[PDB]
RNA sequence: GCCCCUAAGCGUGUGCUAAGUGGAAAAGGAUGUGCAGUCGCGAAGACAACCAGGAGGUUGGCUUAGAAGCAGCCACCCUU
C-alpha cells in the first residue's frame, strides 16, 4: 500500500510539468501501452487512466498522497522503534540493482526473498536477523536499488530506503562483478551515498566492498586490476563462496561495543553463568573449583552485574 | 487475468440477471465447490483474487476449477461527461453468474483444509456463497 | 481493547462471552482482550 | 533430594557436582570423594546416586546403574547414540545378548518378565533408532 | 429390503404438485416395460433415507396400494438452491 | 441520504401497499 | 463402563473370583506407586492384587456366581482373591494396615461364602 | 383500523420477541433464545464437581555450557 501510493505521487509529479500535449498524448493512446504505466495497481486499475490527465484531479490525488505519505512515516518510525531501542547492530546491503543485492541476503541467512532475474522487484526494504559468525546478532537490510542518473521523482519512493541507510553501521554496496566496467555502478552508488550523508548530516558509515558473481566472471582486471578497488570481498552468491570470508570480515568491521571482562561465579548464583553464556558471548573458560575463568565480552547490562563478582589472574 | 481472446460483439447489453441457474448447478469436476447464492457480475479480478485465495491456502495439492470466465464485456463512459453521444468503451469483463450456480471446484487431499481454502475464497466475491461437495 | 465489527478467538484460549448486550473475547493475554462494536 | 546421575570420572568432577550442589548445601569435597569412592568399585558407566538431604549433609549413596537407557550404546562400541531415531536404523548390536544381559538391569526395572524386560531394554536401544 | 410406501396421484400439475411437495411428499411416475404410467405421490424423507442408505442404484419397495412392485430410481430432481428431491422416476421391475 | 431514504421507506406502508407515487 | 469393553474385563475378573480360594475386600486408598507395587510384588501371583470398578464387580462376583461382599462394596474396594494359601499368605497383607497405614480391610466375607467383619483377623491372620 | 388523542377490541385461542425488536441498512461477526431433527457417550454411574493415583527404563536419544515432559529434533517406544 505504501509504494502504490509513492509510485503514483511520482508519477503525478513526473507528469505535472507535462501536462498539455503529451499528457493529453497519452490521453487519446489507451491500450496499456510502455508509459501506460497503471500505477501501484500494475494490473491497469488507475492504469486505464495511466498518469491521469486533469490538472485539478492530480492536483487533489497529489494533496492526499502527500498526506497518506505522511502517515505512513510515523507508521515506520513505530515499526522500527524496537529496533532503535534495542540498538541493535544495523547492516544494509546497496548497490547497483542486479547486483545480487537480495541474494546475498537470501545466501548469508537463510532469508528466502524473492530474487527475480529482471530490474527493480524488491522495491520494499526487508530486513531479516542474523548472527555474526563468532559473537554478537545482527539485523540486515536489503535495498531497492539504484541506476545511473536516478529520477528526481523517486526520493519518496527511496525514502525508507534513505532512512536505513542513515541508520546503519556497516553500509555495503555490492558490485555485479561479471558486467562490463564494475565501476559506473560503483560511482553512482557512492554519489548517492554522498548525498544522504548530506541531506540527513551524519558521520558517515564505513563501507564494505564486495564483488558478486565472480563464479562466472571472465576476470575483467583478472588481476590487481580486478582489484580495481583493492578492498572488497569476492563472494559468489549463486555459489556461495565467500560467504566465510564475508562473515567474518564483515563481523570484524562493524566494531564492538561489548566490555570484555574475566570473572569468577560461585556454584550457587548459576544464573549468573546461565546469563554470561546467554548474553555477553564468553570466548571460553575452564571450569575452575568453585567458579570459571570466564573471558566473557559481556554487554552493559550485565558489566555491573559481574563487577562484584570478579577476578584477578 | 481471464480475458476472451476475440469478442464477436465489444458493446453489449447488460447481461441478464434474473431467474435461478438452469445449468452448472453442481460438482462435476472436483470434490468441493463453491455454489452461489445471489446474482452477481463477478468481474474477472474478483476471479483471480479468489483462485488466488484458494491456490495459496492449500499451495502444493489440488487442482482448482474456475467454471465461469468473464467474457461479457461491460462498458464505462469517459468520466466528467454528460449524458449521450454513444456508448462508452468496454471496460469490465463480467460473468453473469446466477443462484445455484457452482463458480469454483476444488480437489484437495485434506477436507477441512479444501473447506477453509473455500471460505477465504468467499470473502472476495460480492455475493453469498456456501461449501457443496461432490458426495451430495 | 479491539473495538471492531468482527471479533474473533485468536489463540487456543480466546473465550467469546455475551456480557451487557456486547460480544467480547476475554483472553488471558490482554493483547487478545476484543470487543465488539 | 537429587537423582543426579554423577559421572563415573574419578578425575575431577565437582564443576558438574558444584553447580547441582551448591543450589543446595551438601559439603562438595566429601559428596565427591565419597562418590569417587564408589566409583572405584563402579568404573564402567557412571552409575547413579539419589542423594537424600533432609536438612544437612545428607551423607547417602544409592546405586542405579549410568547409561542404562544407553547401556546399550556403552556395549557396543557404537556413540553419538543416533540423531535420525528410526529415520534410518544407525548401528548394529546383538538381539540375543540384549535379552542375556537385561539381567543387570533388570535390578531396577519394572516386572520381573523376561522377555518383556527384554522388550524394555529393546526400547530403550530402539530409543536410539538402532536395529539390536 | 427398502419398504417404501408409495400412494397414487389424484390431482397432477403445477398445483398439486406443489401442495404436495408442501406436506412433504415428493411426487414420482412408475413407467416402463410395465406399459403404464402410475402417477404415485412418495411421502418424503424416508427416500431420503433410502437414497442415503443406499444410493440411486437401489430396489424400492413402493407397497401402493397393498401391492408390492419392486422398481429402481433412474432420474431425480434436485432443486440446485433448496437441495431437494423435486421429482423421481421409478423404473418398472419384473422378477 | 436521509431524506430521500425515508421518503422511499414510506411506501412500505399497509395503506400504500409497497408503491408510492414518485418512489 | 465401556458398554462393549466392560463385559470382557467383568468375565475375567469374575472368571478368577470362582477360581480363587478366599477374598479380602480392602481400602487402596493413599497408595503411591511404590507401596502398591511392593505389595503386587510380595503377595506375587497368589492374591494377585488388582483394583476392578466397584459398581461393574458388584455383577462381576455374581457372574461368578457368588454373592456376600458384594454388600460392602461403599468406597473404593480393593481386591486380591488369594490364590492358594489361606493364613501364611494373609499376614503381611493385612499387617500392611499396621506398616503401612494404608489397606484398612473393610472385607467383610470370606470367599463369597462366609461373612467376618473379622475378614483378615480370622484364620487368615491367626 | 378498533388502549387515549380518534369512531370502533385495553377481543378470544395457541405460541415467539427483551431488542422498545416492533419503530431504517450491508459484507461480515456472534455461547441470544425457541422449535424439528440427526450423531456420540452413559444407571455396568456417563458430564461437571470433589478425593486418590498419575509409576518406573528415564534425564528416550541427538542437541547444546545446559537442556532432564516442557530451546529445539527424530521417533511418539517397553514394562507394571
Ligand atoms: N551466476 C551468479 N548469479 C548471481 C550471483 N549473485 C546474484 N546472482 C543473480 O542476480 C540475479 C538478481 O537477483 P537479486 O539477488 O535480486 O539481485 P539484486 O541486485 O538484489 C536485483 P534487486 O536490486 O531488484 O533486488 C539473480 O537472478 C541471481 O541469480 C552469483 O554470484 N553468480
Amino acid at each position: 500500500r505504501e509504494g502504490k501510493a509513492q509510485v503514483s505521487l511520482a508519477q503525478m509529479e513526473y507528469m505535472l510539468p507535462r501536462l498539455r500535449g503529451w499528457g493529453e498524448s497519452m490521453s487519446r493512446q489507451a491500450g496499456g501501452r510502455a508509459g501506460g504505466a497503471g500505477g501501484g495497481v500494475g494490473t491497469r486499475g488507475p492504469g486505464e487512466t495511466k498518469i491521469e490527465t486533469d490538472r485539478r484531479r492530480i492536483r487533489e490525488r497529489m494533496a492526499k498522497l502527500r498526506r497518506e505519505i505522511r502517515d505512513m512515516k510515523k507508521i515506520r518510525d513505530t515499526q522500527r522503534g524496537s529496533r532503535r531501542r534495542s540498538e541493535i547492530p544495523s547492516v544494509a546491503i546497496v548497490g547497483y540493482t542486479n547486483a545480487g543485492k537480495s541474494s546475498l541476503l537470501n545466501a548469508l541467512t537463510g532469508a528466502g526473498v524473492l530474487v527475480e532475474n529482471a530490474l527493480f522487484a524488491t522495491l520494499e526494504p526487508t530486513t531479516r536477523r542474523g548472527e555474526f559468525e563468532d559473537g554478537r546478532p545482527f539485523v540486515l537490510t536489503d535495498t531497492v536499488g539504484f541506476v545511473r542518473h536516478l529520477p528526481t521523482q523517486l526520493v519518496e519512493a527511496f525514502r525508507s530506503t534513505l532512512e536505513e541507510v542513515v541508520d546503519a553501521d556497516l553500509l555495503i554496496h555490492v558490485v555485479d562483478g561479471s558486467d562490463v566496467n564494475p565501476l559506473a555502478q560503483i560511482n553512482a552508488v557512492r554519489t548517492v551515498i554522498n548525498e544522504v550523508v548530506a541531506e540527513y548530516d551524519i558521520a558517515p558509515p564505513p563501507e564494505l566492498l564486495v564483488v558478486n558473481k565472480i563464479d562466472a566472471a571472465t576476470g575483467v582486471g583478472l588481476a590487481q586490476l580486478r582489484r580495481a578497488l583493492p578492498d572488497a570481498v569476492f563472494v559468489s552468491a549463486r555459489t556461495g563462496d565467500g560467504l566465510d570470508k564475508l562473515r567474518s570480515r564483515m563481523g570484524e568491521l562493524v566494531e564492538s561495543t561489548d566490555a570484555t571482562v574475566d570473572v569468577t561465579i560461585p556454584y550457587d548464583r548459576g544464573d549468573l553463568v546461565a546469563r554470561v553464556h546467554t548474553d555477553g558471548h564468553v570466548d571460553a573458560t575452564e571450569h575452575t573449583d568453585a567458579g570459571t575463568r570466564i573471558k566473557a565480552r559481556v554487554p552493559a547490562p550485565l558489566a555491573a552485574t559481574l563487577r562484584e563478582y570478579a577476578t584477578f589472574a | 487475468m481471464l480475458i476472451p481472446r476475440k469478442v464477436k460483439h465489444r458493446k453489449q447489453h447488460h447481461p441478464e440477471q434474473r431467474g435461478i441457474a438452469s445449468g452448472g448447478t453442481s460438482v462435476s469436476f472436483g470434490d468441493y465447490g463453491i455454489q452461489a447464492l445471489e446474482h452477481a457480475y463477478i468481474t474477472n479480478r474478483q476471479i483471480e483474487s479468489a483462485r488466488i485465495a484458494i491456490n495459496r491456502h492449500i499451495k502444493r495439492g489440488g487442482k482448482v476449477w474456475i467454471n465461469i470466465f468473464p467474457d461479457r464485456p461491460l462498458t464505462k463512459k469517459p468520466a466528467e461527461t454528460r449524458m449521450g453521444s454513444g456508448k462508452g468503451s468496454p471496460e469490465w469483463w463480467v460473468a453473469n453468474v446466477k443462484p445455484g450456480r457452482v463458480l469454483f471446484e476444488l480437489s484437495y487431499p485434506d477436507e477441512k483444509t479444501a473447506r477453509d481454502a473455500l471460505t477465504r475464497a468467499i470473502h472476495k466475491l460480492p455475493i453469498k456463497a456456501r461449501i457443496v461437495t461432490r458426495e451430495e | 481493547m479491539k473495538v471492531n465489527p468482527s471479533v474473533k478467538p485468536i489463540c487456543d484460549k480466546c473465550r467469546v462471552i455475551r456480557r451487557h448486550g456486547r460480544v467480547m473475547v476475554i483472553c488471558s493475554d490482554p493483547r487478545h482482550k476484543q470487543r465488539q462494536g | 533430594l537429587i537423582k543426579l546421575q554423577i559421572q563415573a570420572g574419578q578425575a575431577n568432577p565437582a564443576p558438574p557436582v558444584g553447580p547441582a550442589l551448591g543450589q543446595h548445601g551438601v559439603n562438595i569435597m566429601e559428596f565427591c570423594k565419597a562418590y569417587n569412592a564408589a566409583t572405584e568399585s563402579q568404573r564402567g558407566n557412571v552409575i547413579p546416586v539419589e542423594i537424600t538431604v533432609y536438612e544437612d549433609r545428607s551423607f547417602t549413596f544409592a546405586l542405579k546403574t549410568p547409561p542404562a537407557a544407553k547401556l546399550l550404546l556403552k556395549a557396543a562400541g557404537v556413540q553419538k547414540g543416533s540423531g535420525e531415531p528410526h529415520k534410518t536404523k544407525v548401528a548394529k548390536v546383538t538381539w540375543d545378548q540384549v535379552r542375556e544381559i537385561a539381567e543387570t538391569k533388570k535390578a531396577d526395572l519394572n516386572a520381573n518378565d523376561i522377555d518383556a524386560a527384554a522388550k524394555i531394554i529393546a526400547g530403550t536401544a530402539r530409543s536410539m533408532g538402532i536395529t539390536v | 429390503p427398502n419398504k417404501l410406501t408409495a400412494n397414487v396421484r389424484t390431482r397432477t400439475g403445477k398445483g398439486a404438485s406443489r401442495q404436495a411437495r408442501r406436506d412433504g411428499k415428493v411426487p414420482a411416475v412408475l413407467y416402463g416395460h410395465g406399459t403404464d404410467p402410475q402417477h404415485l405421490e412418495l411421502n418424503a424423507r424416508d427416500f431420503a433415507a433410502v437414497l442415503r442408505s443406499h444410493g440411486t442404484n437401489a430396489i424400492l419397495t413402493l407397497d401402493i396400494e397393498g401391492t408390492e412392485q419392486l422398481a429402481l430410481t433412474k432420474a431425480l430432481d434436485v432443486h440446485p438452491i433448496r437441495r431437494n428431491i423435486q421429482h423421481a422416476d421409478l423404473l418398472v421391475v419384473q422378477r | 441520504a436521509k431524506r430521500g431514504r425515508k421518503k422511499r421507506d414510506r411506501k412500505h406502508s399497509k395503506a400504500n401497499h409497497g408503491k408510492r407515487p414518485n418512489a | 463402563m465401556a458398554k462393549a469393553d466392560k463385559a470382557t474385563a467383568v468375565a475375567d475378573i469374575a472368571e478368577q473370583f470362582k477360581a480363587s480360594t478366599a477374598t479380602v475386600v480392602t481400602e487402596y486408598r493413599g497408595l503411591t506407586v511404590a507401596n502398591l507395587a511392593e505389595l503386587r510384588r510380595a503377595l506375587g501371583d497368589s492374591a494377585t492384587y488388582t483394583v476392578a470398578k466397584n459398581t461393574l464387580v458388584k455383577r462381576a462376583a455374581s457372574e461368578a456366581g457368588i454373592e456376600g461382599l458384594d454388600e460392602l462394596f461403599a468406597g473404593p474396594t480393593a481386591i486380591a482373591f488369594v490364590k492358594g494359601e489361606a493364613v501364611d499368605a494373609a499376614k503381611a497383607i493385612k499387617k500392611f494396615a499396621k506398616d503401612n497405614k494404608a489397606l484398612v480391610i473393610k472385607g467383610g466375607y470370606m470367599d463369597g461364602k462366609a461373612l467376618s467383619v473379622a475378614d483378615v483377623e480370622k484364620i487368615a491372620d491367626l
